This record gives C-alpha cells, structure tokens and sequence, in this order.
C-alpha cells in the first residue's frame, strides 16, 4: 500500500520511541526509589527533563535541513540517543552521571525527532493520496513503540533492575540504527539538500560542539530547576513582547495558549496520575496482577485503537475545543472515582483509570495531531520557536502542578492520599472545563479569522 | 510474585519470635509488605507493615510489642514479635503490594505467602 521507504521509517520510529518511553515510564519512580528524591523533587525534575526534550526540537530540524542532511542527522541523533541511554544505565555505577545522561538523551531527541517525519513526507509525490494514511500510520508507530515500552519497562526494572531497563533502551536505539543502515538503499534519492553534497566536517564539528555544550547546559538546568523556571519565564515574557510588537498569526497565539493547558495535563501521566495509580487503585484487572506503573501504557493503547477509527471519521477550532472537553472529562472522572467510588480502604477500581486514559487520549488525538499539521496552515520560524518554547514551558508548569499531589514518604494509608488526588484532579478538571467553554465561545470568531 | 514466610513456631507467653518474608524473582524493595494473621474462626486482619520507603503501620493491640523492619541488602522483611500473648496465636501471612501504601484489607495485596503458624501458650514454669 505504501512506498518501500515508508516501512523503514515506520520501524526506525517505533524503536526510537521504544527507547524514549522506556525511560519516561520509570523515571519518576527511579528518582523517588533509586535516588531518594521526594515526590515533589521527582515531579519538578521530570518536568524540566520533559521541557528540554521537547523544547530542543527546533535545533534538529535546522541541523537536518541546512547543515548535515535529514538522513545524516537521523543517524547522528540515534547515536547520541543510544549513548544517552547507555550512560543512564551507567548512572547506577556512577550516580553523579545521571543528569549528564538525561542531558544527553534530551539533546539526542532534539537532534533526531523532527527528521523521520521530514524524511517520510519526501517518500510521496507531493500530492500523493496515501500521505494522510501514512502519517496516521506513523503516529500509530510512535504509539506501538510507546505501548510496548510503557507496558514492559516497569516489569523489567522490577525483575532485573534499572541498569538492564536502560541498557535495553540503548539496544532499542541500536536496532533502530541497524534497520536504518540495512535499509539505506531504499532512501538513496530521498533527503534534504545537504544529504546529497559531501558532508561538511566544519559543520559536523560545530554540531558536535554545540551538542556537548547543550548536554552540560541541560544537565545544569535539571539540577537547578529553580533557574530553569527563570530562564523559561524570562524567555517567555521577552518573546511574548517581541511577538506583540510584530490575524491568522493571532489565531495561532490563542491556539498555543490552549495547547499549553493541554500539555500541562499530558504531563500528569508520568507523575501525579502515575502515583495515583500506585497509591489509590487496585493493581489487578480482569484477574491479572500488574505493575501499576504500566498503567501509563493506557495512553498509547487507546491511541493505537482510536486513530484508525478517527481516521475514518467547525473543523479545526471545533476540533481543538472538543479535545479540551475530553481532557476536562478525564480529570473530572479521576476526581469522581476518588470522591464517590472508592473502597472502604481507599482504593478505586482500575476501570476508572482505563476511562481516564481514554478521555485523555481522545483529547490528544483531537488537539495534538491537528495542532501541528494545521498551525502550519495559519502561517514561520519565529512562531515555530514559540511553539516549542511554550510546549516546553508547559512541561515545566506540568511538573509544578503535579507537586500538589506529592505524598511524603512516611504516609502509608490510602484514605490520606485519596482526598489530595481528588481535590487536585477535580480542580484541574473544572479549570480545563472553563478553558474549554471559553474556547467554544471563541470558535465562531476564530473560524472567521481563518477565512 | 511469590513470597516465602519463615520463622513461626510454638512459644510461651512473654516469649519472642521473628518472622521473615522473602521474595523470589522480583526485588521486594519496591513493595510495601504487610503482615496479616488469621486466628481460628476469624478473618485475616492487618497486623503490621512497612512500605517501600520505611513508612510503618501497626494494628493497635500490637503497638509497643511488634516491630516491622526491612533489610534491603538481603531483600527481606522482618516481623519481630516480643511479649507474645496467647491471643497472638494465628496463621501469619506476608503480603506484598507495589508502592508506598499499606491498605488494611487483604484485597489491597496481590502477592501472598503461604502462611506460617504461630502458637503462643499460656505455659509458665511451676512456682
Ligand atoms: C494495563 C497495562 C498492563 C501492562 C501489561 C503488562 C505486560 C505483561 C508483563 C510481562 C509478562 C507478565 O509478567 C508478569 O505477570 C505478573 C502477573 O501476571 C505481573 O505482576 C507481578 O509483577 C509486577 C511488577 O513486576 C508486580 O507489580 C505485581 O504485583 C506482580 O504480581 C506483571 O505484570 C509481570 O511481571
Ligand atoms: C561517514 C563519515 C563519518 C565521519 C565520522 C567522523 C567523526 C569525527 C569525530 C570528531 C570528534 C570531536
Ligand atoms: C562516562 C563518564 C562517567 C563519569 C561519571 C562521574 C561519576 C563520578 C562519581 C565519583
Ligand atoms: C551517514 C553517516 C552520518 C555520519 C554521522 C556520524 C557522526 C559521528
Ligand atoms: C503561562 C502561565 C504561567 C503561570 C506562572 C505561575
């Protein structure tokens, strides 16, 4: 059904995402158990890590487009990523390495993430009908690798330890590299312009140097979130001023402010919602016992299921508004399950969390998928920078919001943690509902401006 | 996933026993371990437990007599039982739940040992 290169891209993306979500599923627990962080420290540190992983994304698109070539930058990103996973494995011998390791993973994602998509777009004559199914299938690939990693990494970390989990993330990257290398001939005429001139070692060195400096900067900022906060705060106020000096562009501004809320809420899955499953949910479903950390897998699961269906099935302003309503309902459901459907001992049915993750995945499908493809219709570089910088700030804020559910290490009673989760999730749901109503009200005007 | 209890036995009022719980494949360090006990003709009840990060919980009638503790090197959890009385006679079970909570009912726990019998006799030496 699809070009031959498409399948190579499918599997390279699947395996890289396997490595990344292998780390994301276990990181907050790894901070708490293995490094002795409080839940508050773990949450904000995870926020800063996600902030850097997603804010550096604009670097790798530049490097792929104008310095090294899309294919070369894919390989270089995979190598730096594999290195970072193996360094995280090494952190168990050398705890002082951890932030450097995480810094190395962030720079790697930043270098590699824009580039498979780019390459895939170039596998299709510019108006190929197959394109849309191709990008749906690409998203499904991301979410299959994520589903497997989120399901299995906590089980592996429990049975064999963090060293083996992280080394397997490295192996995932190595097998991404090997499938790319073994399929190189399939993409011989596909690439960006530097892919077909000999590689410039001047520019390759500038990229290695800037990458290393960036690794040390990321490591510092994850160590000192209290100034990552200020860096991103001042950068946001300043670039806000330089966007206000300089109508569809305003449409993007409103949409991004709404996206910020969506990203705050998404940031809850690896932190607050993860600990809510640990502390106040039954760890058994349909008769099987599970690692509650694996509950995070419910996000890619529902995505993998709903994307074909929703591919078969107002337009953009409305689609964003719908996604925000679904998200609101995800957290209101969590709150209701805690307020009215808990056991005498403070535990709730895992079917409530299955439903929470359904609502949140549907919000993801309506906002995320549409967001990126279509911010492009309204508009370039300045706004793209703004998008990444704001998504990143959203992850820092998500970390901060998660800290309102942090539990001290000596609390052992579910009846003490349940009201905390229910209060925070209910307020999140009500604020997101208000944001969704405002969005609905602005839908007609916004649909005017898009004209 | 499978826990082994050891250390039960028969002891006289005021004596001491130490139970120990050990796990097979998984690392018990991620688990809160609760000690439950079933006396003849009664339900399992929570007795004492330690979470994955040294939080502790005790049933009221055993406070000041039992201590739960954990040795993370040997991957073992202990229930030291002092000043034993006849009404501590029971089958004792260790149960494991991932994380930091110790819920009071057996349903909050999916991993269970087989049980070790503890008998405390009112026997005292003859005066
Ligand atoms: C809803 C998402 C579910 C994620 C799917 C789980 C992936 C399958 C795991 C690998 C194969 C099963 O392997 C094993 O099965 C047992 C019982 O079935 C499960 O349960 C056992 O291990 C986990 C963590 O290691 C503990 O939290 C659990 O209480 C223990 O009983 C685990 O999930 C898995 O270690
Ligand atoms: C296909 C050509 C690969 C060239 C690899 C050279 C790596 C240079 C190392 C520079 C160290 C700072
Ligand atoms: C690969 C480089 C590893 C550096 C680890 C630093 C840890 C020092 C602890 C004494
Ligand atoms: C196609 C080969 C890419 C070279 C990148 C390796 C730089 C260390
Ligand atoms: C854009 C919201 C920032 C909030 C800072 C407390």
């Amino acid at each position: 059904q699809q070009p031959r290169p498409f399948f190579m891209i499918f599997f390279v993306e699947l395996w890289e995402r396997f490595g990344y979500y292998g780390v994301q599923g276990v990181l907050a627990v790894f901070f708490v158990k293995q490094l002795g962080f409080s839940q508050e420290q773990a949450f904000v540190t995870f926020g800063a890590f996600a902030a850097l992983v997603y804010g550096l994304i604009s670097i790798g698109g530049y490097v792929g487009d104008h310095l090294l070539g899309t294919k070369r930058t894919i390989v270089l990103g995979a190598l730096v990523l594999a290195i970072g996973y193996f360094m995280t494995g090494m952190s168990l011998l050398k705890p002082d390495l951890i932030f450097i390791a995480l810094g190395t993973i962030a720079v790697g994602n930043g270098l590699f993430k824009a580039n498979p998509a780019s390459l895939l777009s170039k596998c299709y004559p510019p108006k190929d009908p197959r394109l849309d199914g191709a990008f749906t299938l690409f998203y499904m690939s991301i979410n299959i690798g994520s589903l497997i990693a989120l399901s299995l990494a906590p089980v592996i970390a429990d049975r064999f330890g963090y060293s083996v989990t992280y080394n397997l993330c490295g192996a995932g990257l190595i097998i991404a590299l090997l499938v790319y290398i073994a399929c190189r001939g399939m993409v011989k005429d596909i690439g960006s312009e530097p892919d077909f001139r000999p590689m410039s070692f001047s520019k390759l060195l500038y990229v290695l140097l800037g990458s290393v400096v960036m690794i040390f900067v990321c490591a510092w900022l994850m160590h000192n979130v209290e100034v990552a906060n200020l860096v991103l705060i001042v950068l946001s106020i300043v670039v806000t001023i330089i966007f206000f000096r300089q109508n569809k562009m305003f449409v993007a501004f409103v949409l991004m402010l709404e996206a910020v809320v969506f990203y705050i809420l998404y940031a809850q899955m690896p932190t607050s919602l993860n600990f809510f499953a640990i502390n106040n949910v039954h760890h058994e479903i349909l008769g099987f016992s599970i690692n509650p950390v694996s509950f995070q897998a419910l996000n890619p699961f529902w995505v993998v299921l709903a994307s074909p269906i929703l591919a078969g099935i107002l337009s953009m302003p409305m689609k964003f508004t719908l996604g925000m309503f679904m998200c609101s309902l995800g957290f209101l459901t969590a709150a209701a399950a805690g307020m009215w459907f808990a056991d005498a001992q403070g535990l709730t049915s895992p079917w409530f969390i299955v439903l929470v993750y359904l609502f949140q995945s549907l919000g993801e499908l309506f906002i995320s998928a549409l967001g990126l493809a279509m911010i492009a219709a309204l508009v370039m570089g300045f706004i793209l920078g703004m998008w990444f910088l704001t998504q990143a700030a959203a992850f820092l804020l998500g970390g901060y919001v998660a800290t309102f559910t942090a539990v001290p290490d000596n609390i052992t009673d579910p009846l003490e943690t349940l009201p905390v989760y229910t209060n925070v999730f209910g307020k999140i749901g009500l604020v997101t509902l208000g944001v969704a109503v405002v969005m609905l009200l602005m839908v007609p005007w916004l649909k005017r401006m898009i004209a | 996933v499978q826990l082994v209890e050891s250390g039960g036995g028969l002891v006289q009022a005021g004596g001491s026993l130490r139970l120990s719980c050990a796990a097979s494949g998984p690392t018990l360090s991620n688990y809160a371990v609760g000690w439950f006990r079933q006396a003849p003709g009664k339900e399992r009840e929570f007795v004492a437990g330690i979470n994955w990060s040294s939080g502790l919980r005790y049933k009221d009638v055993v406070k000041g007599r039992f201590t739960v503790s954990r040795d993370n090197v040997k991957d073992t959890v202990y229930l030291q039982m002092n000043s034993l009385k006849p009404e501590d006679t029971a089958v004792y079970y260790c149960a494991a739940r991932f994380g930091g909570m110790l819920p009071l009912q057996p349903s909050g726990y999916a991993n269970w040992g087989q049980g070790t019998q503890v008998t405390v006799s009112s026997h005292h030496h003859h005066h």
